């Protein structure tokens, strides 16, 4: 188990923008550092980013020009930029962990958090 | 088509062209940043594997065990995948 950390909720407003930052701690080795996803009411988590290996990343198309991902190993953090938050578009955002090591592939998920549009 | 071993992390980072590949363990794959085309894996077995991106087109899997695999970024769908076996799978992300 890798104790995964959740956070930077509330509102913002279209124009502004928000930094929701992944962290972890514990049975690190090498991972695949948290990518961000969107739950909505319904049941169901789009995927919204994902610089987690290398310095490639993945993005959406949904979320061009709104989701930046940027990610820092030394520290085992992903910070999602938030940006171009037109007021619709709410979500709960999680962070998803992938564990590369010996015993073979395993996931972590965060609770998630909250984020609305301020106007 | 020639029968499959099974490899210890194979990370076969080449891109493959040939059909079948009856036959497969494959325990602890690591298989990265491979573009298959025209290629099938059938009666083969999955453990603890691992895919990171594939750009697979024309290409799906029959009779796959699948146990406690990770696929991150693929094209797998259930378009692309035949009916089989799966159980503790998971599909991160998706391409168009
Ligand atoms: C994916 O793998 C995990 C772990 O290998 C599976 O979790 C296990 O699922 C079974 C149900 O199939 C549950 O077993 C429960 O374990 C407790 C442990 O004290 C035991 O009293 C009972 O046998 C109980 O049924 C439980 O959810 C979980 N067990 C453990 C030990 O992790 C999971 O089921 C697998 N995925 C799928 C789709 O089966
Ligand atoms: C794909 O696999 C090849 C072959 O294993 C890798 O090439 C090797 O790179 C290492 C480390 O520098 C060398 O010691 C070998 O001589 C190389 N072998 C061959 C056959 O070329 C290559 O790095 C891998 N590429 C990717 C993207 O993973
Ligand atoms: C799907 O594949 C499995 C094995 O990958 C087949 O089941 C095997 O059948 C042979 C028959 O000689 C047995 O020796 C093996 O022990 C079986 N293995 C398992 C895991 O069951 C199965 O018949 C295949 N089914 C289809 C429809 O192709």
């Amino acid at each position: 188990q890798v104790q995964l950390v959740e956070s930077g909720g509330g509102l913002v407003q279209p124009g502004g923008s928000l930094r929701l930052s992944c962290a972890a701690s514990g049975s690190i080795f090498n991972m695949r550092v948290m990518g961000w996803y969107r739950q909505a009411p319904g049941e169901q988590r789009e995927s919204v980013a994902s610089m987690a290996s290398g310095d490639k990343t993945t993005y959406a198309d949904s979320v061009k020009g709104r989701f930046t991902i940027s990610r820092d190993n030394a520290k085992n953090t992903v910070a999602l930029q938030m940006n171009s938050l037109k007021p619709e578009d709410t979500a709960v955002y999680y962070c998803h962990a992938v564990d590369l090591t010996r015993n073979g592939p395993r996931v972590y998920w965060g609770q998630g958090t909250q984020v609305t549009v301020s106007s | 088509v020639f029968p499959g071993e099974r490899v210890e992390h194979v990370t076969f980072n080449f891109t493959l062209e040939n059909q079948i590949h009856r036959g497969g363990q494959y325990f602890n794959d690591k298989f990265i940043g491979l573009r298959l085309k025209s290629v099938s894996f059938e009666d083969s077995l999955f453990e603890e594997c691992y895919f990171e991106d594939v750009t697979s087109s024309n290409t799906f899997f029959r009779n796959c065990t699948f146990i406690n695999t990770v696929f991150y970024n693929t094209d797998l769908f259930e378009y692309k995948f035949v009916n089989s076996r799966l159980i503790n799978s998971t599909f991160l992300h998706n391409k168009e």
